[PDB]
């Protein structure tokens, strides 16, 4: 089992950390989303297929810098939505092929009423995920750190 | 279709104020997201601000943050730019547009896709003048053959703003309109329409 | 503030050629977009998010590029692309736009039609005096005139008005006039 | 408030298909999940699927996988549930739910699809009457069997309305594509013969 | 898929008393465990998520306890409003599965069916069909069984149950058993009971 | 070191139902499968099943899916294997077994013995067996001590408390009639009979009898 | 279910020779897996994946074979080898084990010392009989047992006990009983118990007469 971005840069077996970064859109308005899809970003897959069953989960997610200050919203993970930041870690998802397949992720935020101006500065840290993956097989508990990174700024109307 | 008027062009006085509306027509107002744009000296061009039509909040351009006010007239579907001290450095051609931005777009289509007539702001003490039209017609040398060419001379007007229709509109090729100058601190322009010997 | 610089400031090339537009940017930006404006109109969307032509484009523009440097291609040149391009980013607050470059379009030479006026009796009622002349439908761009009112050479008092590249047929004008006293 | 809004009653017959719909109102309507749900005669729920409003990933069971299919509208703010193929043990009621921390938070009101090559038919009221002497000295019970008629419902009642009390009608029991009722009320021995019991049935879809 | 088995099908209680339903899952499940309500009407709701979270506008009494793969749902005071059928369900694994259902009853002192039967009136004799109807009313609890018997002899064919929910009224249940007959095979007969018991 | 330990030897009824048990340490007990494998008296070995504990897979063979049920118990460590309806057929010893994930090792419990029978323990029998009117007609002789009718294994048999150390061939017990039979050979060079009226030793700690005999 | 099929069910060498086991699959298997027992105990892995051992495995196993063939091979037997080998496959469900191939010792041929003995008087006492054969320290192990009464054959009631091979000898032992009521033994004469090996060119013949013990 290991997963990798849609740019080439890969995490390999045992888990370790990458960094994401993400194209938003320009402006958000009041009472309307910033979406952050990430099933278009990062994929993986089984290594043995015919004898092992991978699962999957998200065990944490973290704000950071402006989307922590100035939004709040939900995660979208395998068929229900949860708070984000995440209070426990979600179902699991089943990874039994050998082709990539997307991790079904996606941030739904909303500004808060004190989000105003710039809310949202390019090239900085707006959230961390933990993948946890187990398997059918072993004692093998691994995780994949993901960065995510702001492309471009983000404003607000007041 | 989708359009955006303006009002005509504006003359003040320097230290005045002026009040430029943009109203819109053929689609769902509050749907999408208002910009204005300022261009100066005929080319340079440089944003000013964003609006949301649905609660009024706006984005500045903190260039322009103590000298334009973004407001919006939901019921009417009209915005509006108010510049407050204005100065010759304010001499422009003011654009309302439509902006797609907002919102999430499936697409990522982010742009100014609806642009209004500008609105030409001249910051002058001078007093407006009427035009002196006069016709021109060929002299008594022309040799005249299939066809010939008739023209207008437009002088000592203000502000610049002229336009020139030959014939009531039923020429509307082979017209050629020619920018306005200054002279002695009026303008002058003319034009000319070209026809067959009938 | 990200500034936008489009070099060289005009350029030209011929109908059903290739030509390029350069825009660099004075940081590194993740979109690039470009706009067009026409003689006497508003800007238009022309590409959008560095390779997506608006809608109702024709596929001979295009758009590349990534990190401070973004290219505009349009190839097979017509007469409709006598314009003005600007380049314009909202990738960092504010917005900004482009220096701007206008297109000339190469076409082959044109002898002027030349037209002269006498000054018009109800321009005499009123005590001045001014000959208008018009050169009509010529290129390459530059010329000169040269009034000849009596013997003398009347080299004062001469106001010259070129026009834009015409959309049609590429050609230029000029209106040259002469004021004096009757 | 959430409200989720669902098509009327089908009638549907072998191997056609049906379309039905939930509307949804209240919230934002692609930031959550839409799942749905089959509840058999019987009363065991089973779950079909769910599908994501914003770009139509589907995630379906693998029991139903094939015949049927979830699509959405997000201009409208509309789920639609496909059902092809169609046999008798396709009758049921069919059930949206907006999704929330794991759990249906949210559910519609029901859509019940009937499956049968039957046509509507006015029913057969047959009068029930004691046997010999008395069913006991001071309590009678009389009866009405309405036997053959399609499709549900049919409406049984004693007297107008006027005997609302020692009344019970029992559900109705498909018999060869044909469904039958029976419906009982009890008297007090005097007052039969005495005076008279009619037993009113209405049949709506035969107009009847 | 993850199996999900409620302990009893039915559960008789009372006003006032405190009621706990229970639910097991072949395997462990992350406390990802759902209880949902259903009225007679056939309307659905959520009363408990995740294993101890209220939903919003459902009432106080209920609460959620459990871990692993035991759940329970517990009831303080029940009410009237509260008699329905209760499902358990789980969200931790595609696809999702739900319990089998535990319906509610009001617990009533037992009482005796009352026997009534019709033999087949002269309009259905006469158009060709003949149907014996014998009636079981008020009755309880709800579990009983009857036989047909014609000259003696047992019948096991041609026969159709019905049995009505509880009653709101006075809590007894009811059921009808029909047997039906063509002409013939009715007239050529002369012995028929209905034994329940 | 990893360890699987079984329980001790069940003595079954017909028709009946028993649980045995495999305690596990030195591993991560829940994270890998644990295998169940039957071996009758004088056969091959044959695969029950497998369970995996953290999640309760199990994956069974299509002979056993009826008879068995496979459970495990993660507080104790503890996989279970039951069997139902105990018919002849289900006496064996009964391994478990824990190989898959770690490279290159295999680690087996010392087994445990399941016997269905529908007799009771019964003391055993023991009769004397004497050569034809005189020595084989050689310097050697054969002697031997018979036992029949006895429940359950195991007995023990010496001869003279063990000091006829060589020449001796105890022969494994055969089933008849519900009950085992076992003989045991003795060669002496003495001539016994008309000599030294060899004797040997019997126990059997299911009765807790114990007899000698004299030849 | 792939059937694994070993052939033939007994092998015997001696110390320092080469052995090799053979097994064969009905299929194709991607893992064989090799097992050791020793009796009174517990299967101990040798071998893994048809060519690599387990922990604590000496080198003299080796494993050999692909596809459907497969092979294991012991270099020089130290007498800590013999035990009887399985071979194994998991690659599908359910998985299956081997019949089972037993080594044993090559020595020189050996002799049946047959033995026959009357019922005791005291087993006469309780109504039971059983006249029993010993035909202790033979080789090889083929050998057949019958029964005689009064020179008359009577294949009934008879059971017949074998031995491994002696640790110290290596030779094998037979005990054959012949269960008869009391009434019934008291109705003949003489008794007669027959034995025939591999290599028993004749039958030996032992037989007793009553009154003579
Ligand atoms: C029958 O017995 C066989 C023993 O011979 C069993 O074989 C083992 O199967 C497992 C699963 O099929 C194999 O997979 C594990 O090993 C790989 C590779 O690492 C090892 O193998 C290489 C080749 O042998 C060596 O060169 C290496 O040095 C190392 O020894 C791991 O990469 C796998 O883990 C990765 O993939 C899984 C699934 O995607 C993830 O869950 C993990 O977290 C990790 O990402 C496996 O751990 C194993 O190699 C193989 N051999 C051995 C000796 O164990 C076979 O499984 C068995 N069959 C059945 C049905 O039980």
């Amino acid at each position: 089992f290991a997963c990798k971005t849609a740019n080439g840069t890969a995490i390999p077996i045992g888990g370790g950390s990458a960094n994401v970064y993400v194209n938003l859109a320009p402006v958000v308005n009041v009472g309307q989303n910033l979406v952050v899809d990430l099933s278009t970003q990062i994929f993986c897959h089984n290594d043995y297929p015919e004898t092992i069953t991978d699962y999957v989960t998200l065990q944490r997610g973290s704000a950071y810098g402006g989307v922590l200050s100035n939004f709040s919203g939900t995660v979208k993970y395998s068929g229900s939505s949860y708070p984000f930041p995440t209070t426990s870690e979600t179902p699991r998802v089943v990874y039994n092929s050998r082709t990539d397949k997307p991790w079904p992720v996606a941030l739904y935020l909303t500004p808060v009423s004190s989000a105003g101006g710039v809310a949202i500065k390019a090239g900085s840290l707006i959230a961390v995920l933990i993948l946890r993956q187990t398997n059918n097989y072993n004692s093998d508990d691994f995780q994949f750190v993901w960065n995510i990174y702001a492309n471009n700024d983000v404003v607000v109307p007041t | 279709e989708v359009l955006l008027k303006q009002s005509g062009p504006e003359k003040v006085k320097p230290g005045a104020s002026v009040k430029i509306p943009c109203k819109a027509s053929g689609y769902t107002f509050t749907d999408y997201n208002i910009d204005w744009v300022k261009q100066s000296h005929g080319t340079s061009l440089e944003w000013i601000g964003h609006l949301d039509p649905n609660s009024g909040g706006t984005v500045y351009n903190q260039k322009f943050r103590g000298k334009a006010t973004l407001t919006v007239d939901k019921s009417s579907s009209t915005a509006y730019l108010e510049l407050r001290s204005l100065t010759s450095e304010d001499t422009a051609v003011y654009y309302c547009a439509r902006s797609t931005m907002g919102v999430y777009r499936s697409d990522g289509y982010y742009a100014m896709d609806y642009w209004g007539q500008g609105t030409s702001v001249t910051v002058s003490s001078a007093k407006t003048t009427p035009p002196s039209v006069y016709p021109l017609a060929p002299g008594c040398g022309d040799t005249t053959g299939s066809s010939v060419t008739l023209g207008c001379l437009v002088k000592g007007y203000f502000p610049e703003s002229v336009t020139v229709t030959w014939n009531s509109g039923s020429l509307s090729s082979s017209v050629h309109t020619f920018p306005a100058l200054l002279q002695s601190g009026l303008y002058t322009m003319s034009s000319s329409v070209t026809v067959p010997s009938s | 503030q990200i500034v936008l610089t489009q070099s060289p400031a005009i350029m030209s090339a011929s109908l059903g050629e290739e030509i390029t537009l350069t825009c660099s940017a004075s940081s590194s930006i993740s979109y690039m977009h470009w706009y067009q404006q026409k003689s006497g109109t508003s800007p238009k969307i022309l590409i959008y998010s560095t390779s997506n032509q608006a809608s109702g484009v024709p596929s001979r523009f295009s758009g590349s590029g990534s990190g401070t440097f973004y290219s505009l291609t349009i190839s097979s040149v017509e007469a409709e692309d006598a314009a003005d391009y600007y380049c314009h980013q909202w990738s960092s607050y504010p917005w900004t736009f482009g220096g701007g470059t206008k297109l000339e379009i190469k076409r082959a030479d044109a002898a002027p039609t030349v037209s002269i006026f006498p000054p018009s009796s109800e321009q005499l009622t009123s005590g001045g005096a001014s000959v208008v002349c018009f050169l009509n439908n010529f290129y390459p761009k530059d010329i000169n005139v040269k009034w000849k009112i009596d013997g003398s050479e009347r080299q004062n008092g001469v106001l010259n008005s070129w026009t834009d590249q015409d959309s049609k047929d590429s050609t230029y004008s000029m209106s040259s006039t002469l004021t004096l006293t009757k | 408030e959430i409200q989720l809004q669902q098509s009327g009653p089908e009638r549907m017959k072998p191997g056609a298909s049906v379309k039905i719909s939930c509307k949804a109102s209240g919230y934002s309507f692609t930031t959550y999940y839409i799942h749905w749900v089959k509840q058999s005669h019987g009363r065991s729920l089973e779950w079909i699927g769910y599908i994501d409003p914003f770009n139509d990933d589907t995630n379906y069971n693998q029991k139903f996988k094939g015949k049927a299919t979830l699509t959405v509208d997000k201009s409208s703010s509309t789920a639609y549930m496909h059902l092809s193929s169609l046999t008798s043990e396709d009758s049921a009621v069919y059930y949206c739910a907006r999704s929330y921390y794991g759990s249906l938070d949210y559910w519609g009101q029901g859509t019940t699809l009937t499956v049968s090559s039957a046509k509507t038919t006015p029913p057969s009221v047959y009068p029930l009457a004691p046997g010999s002497a008395a069913q006991t000295n001071s309590m009678v019970t009389l009866g009405c069997l309405v036997k053959g008629y399609f499709p549900e419902p049919v409406t049984v009642t004693w007297n107008s309305g006027s005997l609302s009390s020692g009344v019970h009608t029992f559900p109705a029991v498909l018999q060869s594509d044909l469904y039958t009722l029976s419906s009982s009320v009890t008297v007090p021995s005097s007052t039969w013969p005495s005076e008279t019991v009619t037993c009113n049935v209405a049949h709506p879809a035969s107009s009847t």
